[PDB]
């Protein structure tokens, strides 16, 4: 929750929120602490 | 004459769905090409494993195989295959035979797989780049004023460099440089040898270079186009071409190019380095109208494709020539890249002749589809001059023109130096002759003799260097020469005197033969002493592995099994 | 939105090595320098990639051009629509 | 060591801002 | 302008037409100061900027930093302002506006330094130690952009890799983002404070030192 | 603005036209850091002068 | 012997170097013996050879190599060694049938004189200078086939025609 409100803190900034627009963008790999078919299928 | 028949007969199919291309590529373990798996079995006379089925193809990493260009080179010079197969049966001691495309691809014959970053281009070998063309008298004029500091600075350094490297020892070079004055970047000026030694000077010189100063092409081309009218030194008389390395500008120097070459007897190449702004438009117009071409280079990666690319300019007059321009030459002695060791290579260019029936297009038929090359090892050259009939200290030793040797005792696998290698083999191994040896004013008289062509010899006394370099030796020499006729070598047998005659052993008994085998048993050595033996090609049955145990082992068994007869032993040496 | 749709449809694209100029060529395998040393080459892989924002159609413009009216990157899109040569090709430097 | 206590010397700096009266009444009434 | 004093015909023909307007700026303000021995505040400045043309000039002449001394030929846009009255009442009403704004020009300047300061007292040189993949520091190995990195003892970030933290580094931005001193300090928080690329000097702290408590100084 | 990387930087004052570019970038506050990162390099660099 | 090699001494500590330059141990003597033109020498380049790096892994180097032989026929050699302040007269005689020389010389500390050591060895270098070398380069012989200037060329084509 900290690092959630430090990110939208620096979107309203506005600092690179159009790159993390596209680092959030469906075909990403997740961590290895959450657990076939996961490859990429976690990023909407 | 097979390539240029069989190129003719194309009908440049532009897609490759229905109907693909089979060739084993090398250097591995897409749809429109298909891949071959060969034998490749080990063999002699390589030191590799090879497979005699097919042609192996080499494509470089920057080329896209499955391209039109290169998918059309694959089917057309798949018919070479049995040319190359037939070759080898008129020819069993035959090495690698290679066809380098103008694409870029080079298919040599047999088939072995390629040898961390793989940069090998066929435009760039000496063997392609020396049948490509005739021999040079460049004159690199870069420009060093103040708008090229920065990072165009350091892409003329690189270009300069790697456009130095398509030189070779009958070219001749100079680098000079102009900003509000020309002057020359190095010591030498005027034009040099462009040999090994020559070239290190040229790269270093034009790495120490500095941008500063105004533009003036006026002084530059008036300093460029004296150069190249010397004629007060050596030179190779042949095609003239001025090297201009710049970024832009706004004056074309029409009142020079109208004075110097009215007749248009230089070329003048022009290229325009680097990412910029300035005007390419008088940069284009000298090149148009002066028989050159325009080439550009912003970056890096496009350094090596441009800077060899003006060979195609410089073959147009050598294809108008027709057969004439069909001529095999052989290259200084270099190394293989494929771990063979010190060989010499032919080399005879292939033309475009598409529509020669009706003689209408000659649009791109004034280029040539690649150049051919065979490879002849110096290990079967030292095969034809036995020296195991005359003395340790004679010796058979061949010369080339330029002065280099093509055979020498003294010659040895491995690249020669220049400088001092301090820290932070694409260069042939050109020895001449007064360094493998001892200097003197007699061997530059013959030295000289041989160059040109003639027969004789001279008895004469010389102080010669001992086989460890710790002694010298006064003693008498006779060398004897006379040129090799078809080619342009001139061949040397240095004979010292009381070595005119040999003892050669004679003998039809075996009474003798017999007893003398015993003699070399290992275990009789504590009666008769330790006995070596010299690892000689006594015959090719016979195995030399260096170690010398197993190879008296291997001596003695063989004599006593081997029938006296000895097919295929000569009698001479045993 | 619309004026930049008609003004760069499609024409953003762009290859990994700026040698090649068009999807075609735009293929296999390339060597690039680390740090511009020319002694330090690396192969990568050669692609044809379009821009981060591009206007090839309407709702992609509207969202170059929302990205751009917040200050966020627009010099970076500026300066990859300059170079804007054709509608199916590559950028040339400081074309307009 | 610590040095949460150090920044409290730069601190009496602000008593500065307290000496002309128009921006002292605009900090106030914002 | 070209770097490292190359030209064209172009700058040559600019600077010899220099000598003509430099001609009529001199015969203009000769004119109008014969009429009256020049306190205006405009016609000061007209006066200034055609004095120093002339010396840049005679230096020009002369010499051969005297380029730099040129950078005053950019004033004379300015001085087309005063020919028009209906741009000057303009530009005094823009002018006028700026005298409420002091207090806040005197509070940003009261805090920029008191930030300055703290950030001073917290992050003192800590910007320099990063990861060294080759024994040795030849080329500082870390991918292309090297961040700050903290020692085993400390709670920043350790590159857990083949490579080991060792100081000697000139800093983030070539060593021009940091508070080493108070003019880097003060122009690091004013950077800041302008918004843009405040959490790459967040993100360069949080390595060299822990993620938990200078967070407070930028988000404040 | 020449410098030995090999990314030659796009936001130069090197023409009237790439100025007034760089000048309005710098207006809008964005990456105006950046260019005068670049400004200081051109110079000596983080020096006193 | 013939090449300044010892293979005898005195001192008993020579002796346990043997097989070194006689000029790695006796600089004073070896220098004056090449000068009264007892020992000749030629100095030659090996371009194929290889030499350790310094600072600025073996790679290919030039290599000055220096061999020494008997300059004249004569075998009574005497004289004295002039080192400075001092004097060493010394003898020298050749051995018959031989290619063996013997020398009587006063010791070394006699005189306190040491003059630069004389190496005969695989001495790195990048010799000879190119600069003056061109100025009278070695006779050469060029090929006589030429191609250039025919009539028939196209040349319409550079690379602006393109664009
Ligand atoms: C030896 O010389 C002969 C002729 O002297 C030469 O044969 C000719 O080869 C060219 C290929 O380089 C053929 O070119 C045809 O015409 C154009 C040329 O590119 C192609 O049309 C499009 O061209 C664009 C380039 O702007 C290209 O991007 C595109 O892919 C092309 N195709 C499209 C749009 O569909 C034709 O496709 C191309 N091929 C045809 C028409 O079949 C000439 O037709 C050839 N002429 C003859 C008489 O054969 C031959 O290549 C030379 N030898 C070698 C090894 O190159
Ligand atoms: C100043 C003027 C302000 C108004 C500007 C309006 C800007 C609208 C943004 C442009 C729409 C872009 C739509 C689009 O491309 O698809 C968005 C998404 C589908 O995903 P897609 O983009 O296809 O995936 C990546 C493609 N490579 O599909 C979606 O997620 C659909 C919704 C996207 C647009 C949302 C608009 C936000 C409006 C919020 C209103 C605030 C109050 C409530
Ligand atoms: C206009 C007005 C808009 C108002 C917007 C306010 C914005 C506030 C922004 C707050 C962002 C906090 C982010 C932060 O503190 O960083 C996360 C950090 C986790 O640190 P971690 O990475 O786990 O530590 C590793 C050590 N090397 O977290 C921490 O360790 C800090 C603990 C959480 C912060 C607590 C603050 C609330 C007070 C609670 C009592
Ligand atoms: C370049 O690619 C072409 C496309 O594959 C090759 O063209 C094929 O060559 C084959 C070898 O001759 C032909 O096979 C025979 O062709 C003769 C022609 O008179 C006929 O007997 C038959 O068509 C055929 N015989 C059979 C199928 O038993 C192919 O017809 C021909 N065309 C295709 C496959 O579409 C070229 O050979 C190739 N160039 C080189 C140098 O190999
Ligand atoms: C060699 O070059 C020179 C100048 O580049 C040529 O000009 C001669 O220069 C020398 C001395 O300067 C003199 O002989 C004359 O003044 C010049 N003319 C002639 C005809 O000699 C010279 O001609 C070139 N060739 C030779 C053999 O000197
Ligand atoms: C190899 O050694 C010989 C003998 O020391 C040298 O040649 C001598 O050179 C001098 C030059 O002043 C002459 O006076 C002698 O007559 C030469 N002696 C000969 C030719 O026997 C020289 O160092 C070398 N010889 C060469 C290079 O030919
Ligand atoms: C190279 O060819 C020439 C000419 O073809 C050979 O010259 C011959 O020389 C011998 C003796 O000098 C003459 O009897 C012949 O008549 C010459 N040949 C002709 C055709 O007249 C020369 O011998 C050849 N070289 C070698 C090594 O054989
Ligand atoms: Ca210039
Ligand atoms: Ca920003």
């Amino acid at each position: 929750f900290p690092q959630a409100v430090l990110l939208l803190f620096r979107c309203a900034t506005g600092e690179a929120w159009q790159d993390i627009m596209l680092a959030c963008m469906p075909g990403k790999k997740c961590a290895p602490e959450s657990e076939t078919e996961g490859e990429t299928p976690c990023g909407s | 004459l097979e390539a240029e028949k069989v190129q003719a007969a194309h009908q440049w199919r532009e897609d490759f769905a229905s109907n693909e291309v089979v060739y084993y590529n090398a250097k591995d373990d897409e749809p429109g090409s298909q891949r071959i798996k060969p034998v490749f079995i080990e063999d002699a006379n390589f030191g590799r494993q090879i497979s005699y089925q097919h042609a192996a193809v080499h494509i470089p990493t920057d080329i896209y195989e499955g391209s039109t260009i290169v998918l059309n080179e694959l089917n057309w010079t798949s018919a070479l295959d049995e040319v190359f197969k037939k070759n080898r049966e008129e020819d069993p001691s035959l090495l690698w035979q290679v066809f380098g495309s103008a694409t870029g691809l080079a298919r040599y014959y047999p088939a072995s797989p390629w040898v961390k970053i793989d940069l090998y281009d066929v435009r760039r070998r000496p063997w392609y780049i020396q049948g490509a063309a005739s021999p040079k008298d460049m004159l690199i004029l870069v420009d060093v004023s103040g708008s090229v500091s920065g990072l165009t600075l350091k892409l003329i350094r690189t270009s300069v460099s790697e456009m130095l490297e398509t030189l070779s020892d009958d070219d001749f070079v100079n680098v000079a440089s102009f900003n509000s004055n020309a002057q020359d970047v190095s010591c030498f000026q005027h034009l040099v040898q462009a040999n090994v030694r020559n070239k290190k000077v040229l790269k270093d010189a034009v790495n120490n270079i500095t941008a500063k100063g105004i533009t003036d092409y006026k002084k530059g081309f008036s300093f460029a186009f004296e150069q190249l009218l010397n004629y007060n030194v050596s030179r190779a008389n042949c095609n003239k071409i001025i090297m201009l390395f710049t970024d832009g500008g706004e004056e074309r120097a029409q009142e020079i190019f109208n004075k110097y070459n009215k007749d248009k007897k230089v070329r003048v190449f022009t290229f325009s380095v680097g990412q910029h702004n300035y005007d390419r438009g008088p940069i284009q117009w000298m090149a148009c109208e002066n028989k050159g071409y325009y080439y550009e280079i912003p970056s890096i990666g496009a350094i090596r494709i441009n800077t060899q690319e003006y060979l195609d300019v410089l073959g147009r007059p050598m294809v108008l020539a027709g057969d004439k321009a069909k001529q095999v030459q052989w290259t200084n002695v270099y190394l293989d890249a494929l771990e063979l060791g010190l060989v010499i290579t032919g080399t005879l260019p292939v033309f475009n002749i598409t529509g020669q029936f009706e003689n209408k297009t000659n649009l791109k038929n004034q280029l040539i589809l690649g150049v051919m090359g065979v490879d002849v090892s110096l290990e079967d050259i030292k095969r034809l001059t036995p020296r195991f009939t005359l003395c340790p200290n004679g010796y058979y030793f061949a010369i080339d023109p330029n002065g280099y040797v093509l055979l020498h005792p003294n010659l040895q696998p491995k690249p020669i130096g220049v400088g001092i290698p301090t820290i932070n083999s694409q260069e042939p191994v050109t020895l001449d002759f007064l360094d493998a040896e001892l200097e003197n004013d007699i061997k530059v008289e013959i030295r000289n003799k041989m160059i040109d062509g003639e027969s004789g010899e001279k008895t004469f006394r010389t102080l010669v260097k001992s086989q460890d370099e710790r002694y010298i030796d006064k003693g008498n020499r006779t060398y004897t020469w006379t040129p090799v006729n078809g080619t342009d070598y001139s061949l040397a047998l240095v004979l010292p005197t009381y070595s005119f005659y040999y003892i050669k052993a004679k003998l039809e008994e075996t009474i003798t033969q017999a007893r003398y085998s015993e003699t070399l048993k290992p275990d009789n050595f504590e009666e008769s002493g330790y006995t070596f033996i010299a690892p000689r090609d006594y015959c090719n049955d016979l195995k030399i592995s260096d170690n010398n145990t197993e190879f008296l082992l291997n001596f003695n068994e063989f004599i006593d099994r081997k029938t006296p007869n000895n097919p295929s032993c000569n009698a001479d040496l045993i | 939105a619309c004026i930049g749709v008609q003004l760069f449809k499609g024409k953003l694209y762009t290859c990994s090595d700026s040698s090649k100029q068009t999807e075609a060529e735009c293929k296999g395998n390339y060597i690039t320098y680390k740090d511009g040393e020319v002694d330090h080459p690396i192969i990568q892989p050669r692609s044809w990639e379009n821009s981060k924002f591009d206007f090839d159609n309407v709702l992609a413009a509207m969202m170059a051009l929302f990205t751009v009216s917040t200050f966020e990157g627009w010099p970076e899109l500026l300066y990859r629509s300059i170079d804007s040569h054709t509608e199916d090709k590559g950028p040339i430097y400081n074309y307009r | 060591s610590i040095t949460f206590f150090r920044l409290f010397r730069v601190m009496r700096l602000v008593k500065l801002l307290s000496r002309g009266e128009g921006i002292r009444t605009l900090l106030w009434t914002f | 302008p070209f770097p490292e004093d190359d030209s064209n015909a172009t700058n040559s023909n600019l600077e010899r037409v220099e000598y003509l307007f430099l001609i009529i700026f001199t015969v203009e303000a000769f004119l109008k100061v014969i009429a009256y021995g020049l306190r205006n505040g405009w016609n000061l400045l007209d006066f200034i900027i055609v004095v120093v043309g002339l010396f840049s000039a005679i230096l020009e002449q002369a010499t051969k930093d005297v380029k730099a001394l040129r950078a005053f030929r950019v004033l004379r846009p300015l001085r087309l302002v005063s020919g028009v009255p209906s741009l000057q009442v303009v530009l005094n009403s823009i002018i006028k506006a700026m005298v409420p704004l002091l207090h806040i020009a005197l509070l940003v300047l009261f805090v920029i330094i008191i930030y300055a300061i703290i950030g001073l007292e917290l992050f003192m040189g800590k910007m320099h130690k990063t990861c060294y993949n080759q024994e040795g520091i030849a080329d500082v190995p870390a991918e292309d952009d090297p961040s700050p990195c903290a020692l085993e003892t400390g709670h920043g970030r350790q590159c857990q890799n083949g490579t080991v933290c060792k100081p000697g580094w000139d800093g983030p931005k070539h060593g021009i983002t940091n508070f080493d001193n108070f003019a880097f300090a003060m122009l690091t928080v004013f950077q800041c404070i302008t918004m843009e690329g405040w959490t790459d000097v967040l993100y360069w702290v949080n390595d060299a030192v822990g993620r938990d408590w200078p967070w407070i100084y930028f988000v404040t | 603005f020449n410098f030995d990387e090999m990314q030659t930087r796009r936001s130069t004052f090197d023409n009237f036209p790439q100025s007034l570019l760089t000048v309005f970038q710098i207006l809008t506050g964005e990456d105006w850091n950046s260019v005068m990162y670049d400004g200081i390099m051109a110079y000596g660099g983080p020096s006193f002068p | 012997d013939d090449g300044g090699f010892l293979l005898m001494a005195n001192h008993d500590d020579y002796t346990n170097q043997i097989g070194r330059f006689f000029g790695e141990i006796d600089p004073s003597l070896m220098r004056h013996l090449v000068n009264i033109s007892v020992y000749a020498f030629n100095k030659s380049y090996d371009y194929q050879s290889v030499c350790e790096p310094g600072a600025a892994s073996k790679q290919s180097c030039i290599t000055e190599q220096t061999q020494y032989f008997f300059d004249n026929d004569s075998k009574s050699f005497s004289g004295v060694l002039d080192c400075g302040n001092c004097s060493r007269i010394f003898h020298g005689e050749k051995l018959m049938n031989t290619n063996l020389i013997f020398i009587m010389v006063e010791s070394k500390g006699t005189c306190p004189c040491d003059t630069r050591l004389l190496i005969q060895a695989e001495q790195t270098s990048d010799g000879p200078n190119p600069c003056d070398m061109v100025k009278q380069p070695r006779y050469r012989k060029g090929p006589d086939v030429c191609f250039d200037n025919n009539v028939l060329e196209d040349y319409t084509d550079c690379g602006g025609v393109s664009g």
